[PDB]
RNA sequence: UAGGGGCGAAAGACCAAUCGAACAGUCUAGUUGCUGGUUCCCUCCGAAAUGUCUAUCAGGACAGCGCGCACGCAGAGAGAAG
RNA sequence: AUACCACACACAAGGGAUCGUUUGGCUCCUGGGACGAGGAAGGGCGCAGCAGAGAGCGAUAUGUGUGGGAGCAGCAGCAAUGACCACACGUCCCCGAAUACAGCAUAGUGCUGGAGUACUCCUUGGAAUUAAGCAUAUGAGUAAAGGAAGGAAAAGAAACUAACGAGGAUUCCCGUAGUAGCGGCGAGUGAACAGGGAACAGUCCAACAGUGUAAUUCUCAAAUGAGAAGUUGUCAAAAGGAAGAAGAUGUGAAUCAGAAAGAAAAGCUGAACGAUACAGGGUGAUAGUCCCGUAGUGUCUUCUUACAUACGGUGAGUAGCUGUGCUCGGUAAUGCACAGUGAAGAGGUGGCAGUGUGCAUCUAAGACUAAAUACAACAGGAGACCGAUAGCAAAGAAGUAGGUUGACCGAAAACAGUGAAAUUGUGUGUGGACCCGAAUGGAUCGGGCCCGUCUUGAAACACGGACCAAGGAGUGCACAUACACUGCAAGUUGAGCAGAGGAAGUCUGUGAGGCGUAGUGAAGACGGAAAGCAGUGUGAGUGCGACCCGAUAGACUUGUGAACUAUA
């Protein structure tokens, strides 16, 4: 060892070490596409994905950002006038482990349930939908965006009374 | 340049491959890795790496990065967070801008330089230096502490 | 262009498939064109050459000659035609074999099952032609 | 390095939420009461049929001589936990009374 | 009766032309500061065998002497005169 | 130098390089993952008209049925009264788990054993090597040896994280991170939550079953009886379907002629014609139209999948403690064991030992679970891969010929092409080891010790080299780095993954993280200079076989040997 370098630390001593290559990457992508397509036929009029709640992220670093969670709580579902068995039949996800501890978090998730209920359409048989030429929705349902906001201006008299 | 021939291709026909006839090219003449550092390699360490052989400082057996992560901005850069089209409106306009550093991922404000435009501004952050507070109050602005 | 990915385009694979063929696939190798008149007398465009049929040689040393098929060598893919031969130093004469595709049929040998073979092929066409 | 810039005072701040009160579960139904009664009853019969174990006898003997601190040390070494020892002493005391 | 084991009227003798620790195969491409070798042409520049520390004395590292790329630029392996 | 020795050229010998060719290898991707007491895998022996090896098959050693249809490769004989092929079935000698056996369950019938083990789970457990020595440590919970299962296996629905304004089973990918820490604080080792995605699903037993009648399971009879299990506790409900996928197979356009020349035209020259088909293969030289296909189109056969009852809050030699041994990044104990000791019904946890007390979050000591993930044999498709001293050891009867007492060990050989050099004979010329400089009709003149290599120093009485051909040694990846070149710039980026698209290419989104935009201290705490990010390559350091070849040795096996020789 000669000259000036950051002192080495390269961990290749272990003779039993395995290597993983990724030559299969394009092909496995094509298989995942073809499985989704055929799954989408089996339940034609219905979306492939279920509806999920909006929750707030964990640490001090991510407090100001909202995200999708696992499932609605029994309290959210009941407040919007539904019952658990019905919610499942209509493609809403459920999570009985989660607890509610805020007024705000509850109010927002109730809005999602009422919005979704309003945008639905019901059919007697598959053939009726087929004849009406209904086109099935793809991707996640009503996802959050979390954009950067815009700079508001305020009059000099307000400065004393509200502080942004 | 984007491509160039290698040195190995010029050394064809020359006996020692550039390692010398007397010194040669052997397997490991000095030892393996970064070993020998208190002994025969002491001169390399004392010249380039003097604070290597030591123990130092307070110990916490588990730390959390998310609970301690922060990013800092100076007063001279506050107006720069706004878009250039936005800057050019508030410069002439009668209104006062309300800038929230949390929205750009900044949490602490430092007192470096002078403010870009000498008119009032409202600045929202988690912590301010003493110099920063004095500079903002000098122009008739306001500092608002928030979580 | 080929869009079916189950069929091979390898030179190595196509060649092995040729020379190691057996059964009905071997019979396909012995096909020859019919003359313009016979293609009105019968529906078929090409048939496997058999002994006793009458052929015009259209390429090679024996070009323009006509004659009766004497023998069909399946292992070494060649046909022997009456009066196409070479003479040795001894004066002895040996029939020289011609590759099927260098021949053209002028009259069909209708011995045995030939009439049923032809019927079977004509029906197979119409079945899909008329649909 | 983007670490260790704020003071501990400013890290302790928090956003002003509106809370929801906890739903208390104090009511205990008739059938739940009988269930608990029968379990406590069964625990009596075992003690009546089979009696006390050797260290329980030795412990109770020390309590009669007012050897409180000896009994404490003894029980700690038998059960491991100083909490279990404090509980078992209180149960044994009540049995003797 | 079988390998860190046998068997010995004792020589470290003998155990399939092998014994002061058998044979086969694997870990294993074990390690080597030591010996041998290391494959085309022309053009231009050009050394060292000394100092300090080293379980160091057939080896290293740091400095000194080469070359390449070069921001820039009043200097010099010689004399006078105090 | 008549004939010996050397060199040059022509011819004949001798050998198999070079160039042209390839029904083989290798690598990546996709499918598949199918054995045995109904006798497997592996071994032996027989069967043909002339038959050794290999292939195929069992004393039925080319039999039956279905779909097709022309010959059986040599010689003699057979064949529309079916040559030959393809799909299924029937027959299937002896040894071998090898069994007329062993262990075990039921009212009874039975089940296990051996083979395979790349990938997955459970045990047991090294040394070479690195530290420039070596003993803790490293290599490594790796190799080796044992047990077991499936097409995957394991895991799995919190006695879970976190301290936020919180989240919410398991597995996998990007990332936190070569970080917090462990360490003769040396060499070296080394995780977790978050944040962005793929795929998504939850449920059972015990505690706790009608008492105006065991209502429950099984057997024989019978059309309504006998008997077995069981009160040490039996018994807690639906048919049902069209979709989805993979194979097999049918059809399928359009050309003739000519001078010269050749063994032969498909070349070349003129005139035509097809295309939703100009992928590729075969024909006596380079073919869209000569043959097999291809684009486009028909049929048929298999496989996969789907509705009912009743419930909660106490699962013990356990959790824990003391001593002890191994283990982990886990540090005054991370996990697992053994011996002593041993709870409560209420207990467990909140990465630093103890005692107290509020607060937050969970419920151990019983069970089941899809999808997203891993990789041999065997089958199919591709390639900036190799081209007979290469590529698998093996392009032919290759794990073969042949060999070890044994465990085990193991080759060569392509075309009836071309036909180099070493080396030999004959003929013709020129010289007496040969090279460089300069010449004659002709004797010759001048200069030169044998190369490669270590070395102060080689022609050496220093070592390697008889001769020719072919093969034969600084490479790949990871991490920091300086330089040259390129885009944008207070910013920058092909993370994974989604959408489009006859597709391992390309285009477009969503969207983390990282580094930079300013530093100082062990830290509490404080704050005031300096263009960067991502690539394409070159020099150079470190770790892996690491420029190529080379020890004496060390360890591990449910591997072998007393045919020589020792002793009973």
């Amino acid at each position: 060892m000669r000259g000036n370098q950051m002192l080495p630390n390269n961990h290749f001593n272990k003779g039993s070490m395995k290597f993983k290559n990724w030559f299969n990457q394009p092909m496995r992508a094509l298989k995942r596409k073809e499985v989704r397509e055929q799954k989408s036929k089996i339940c034609y009029p219905n979306p492939l994905k279920k509806l999920r709640p909006v929750v707030r992220c964990c640490s001090m670093r991510y407090n100001k950002k909202v995200r999708l969670g696992r499932g609605f709580t029994k309290m959210e579902i009941e407040k919007a006038g539904m019952d658990i068995k019905y919610a499942i039949s209509v493609g809403i996800a459920v999570d009985l482990r989660r607890k509610n501890k805020n007024e705000e978090g509850l109010e927002e998730n109730v809005k999602r349930l009422m919005d979704y209920k309003n945008k639905l359409k019901f059919f007697t048989t598959v053939r009726e939908a087929r004849d009406n030429k209904i086109e099935q929705y793809k991707g996640e349902i009503m996802k959050p965006v979390n954009i950067i906001p815009e700079v508001k201006g305020i009059k000099v008299e307000e400065i004393a009374t509200i502080y942004g | 340049m984007f491509n160039k021939k290698s040195k190995s291709r010029k050394l064809r026909g020359h006996v020692s491959h550039g390692y010398g006839r007397v010194g040669k090219h052997r397997k490991h003449p000095a030892g393996r890795g970064k070993s020998g550092g208190l002994k025969h390699l002491r001169s390399l360490f004392q010249r380039y790496h003097p604070d290597h052989f030591r123990k130092l400082g307070i110990v916490m057996f588990h730390r959390n990065k998310n609970a301690d992560f922060t990013r800092t901005v100076n007063v001279s850069n506050l107006w720069g967070l706004m878009k250039l089209e936005e800057q050019m409106k508030f410069k002439s306009s009668a209104e006062v801008p309300v800038v929230d550093c949390r929205n750009y991922g900044y949490l602490k404000v430092l007192g470096g330089g002078d403010l870009s435009v000498k008119k009032p501004i409202v600045v929202i952050a988690r912590q301010f230096t003493k110099d920063a507070e004095e500079k903002i109050n000098a122009v008739g602005g306001k500092c608002v502490v928030a979580a | 262009m080929k869009f079916n990915k189950n069929v091979t385009a390898s030179r190595r694979k196509n060649r092995k498939a040729h020379f190691t063929s057996i059964g009905l696939e071997r019979t396909k190798l012995m096909n020859a064109p019919l003359s313009k008149d016979l293609k009105e007398e019968y529906g078929i465009k090409r048939i496997a050459v058999r002994p006793g049929d009458m052929v015009k040689v259209v390429s090679g040393e024996f070009k323009k000659k006509e004659g009766v098929v004497m023998k069909v060598n399946r292992h070494d893919i060649k046909i022997e035609v009456e009066g196409c031969f070479v003479q040795k130093e001894d004066g002895k004469k040996i029939n020289k074999g011609i590759h099927p595709s260098n021949l053209r049929i002028i009259k069909l040998s209708m011995e045995k099952d030939r009439a049923e073979i032809i019927n079977k092929k004509v029906e197979a066409m119409k079945s899909e032609v008329k649909a | 390095m983007k670490i260790n810039k704020l003071n501990n005072a400013s890290k302790a701040l928090s956003y002003p939420v509106k809370k929801l009160a906890k739903t208390e579960k104090a009511p205990l139904t008739e059938k739940q009461q009988r269930s608990k009664e029968l379990k406590k009853f069964a625990m009596s019969i075992a003690r009546e049929v089979g009696g006390l174990a050797p260290y329980e006898l030795r412990a109770t003997e020390l309590l009669r001589r007012d050897e409180d601190k000896r009994c404490k040390k003894f029980m700690k070494k038998r059960l491991g936990s100083l909490k279990m020892a404090k509980k078992k002493i209180e149960l044994l005391a009540e049995e003797m009374r």
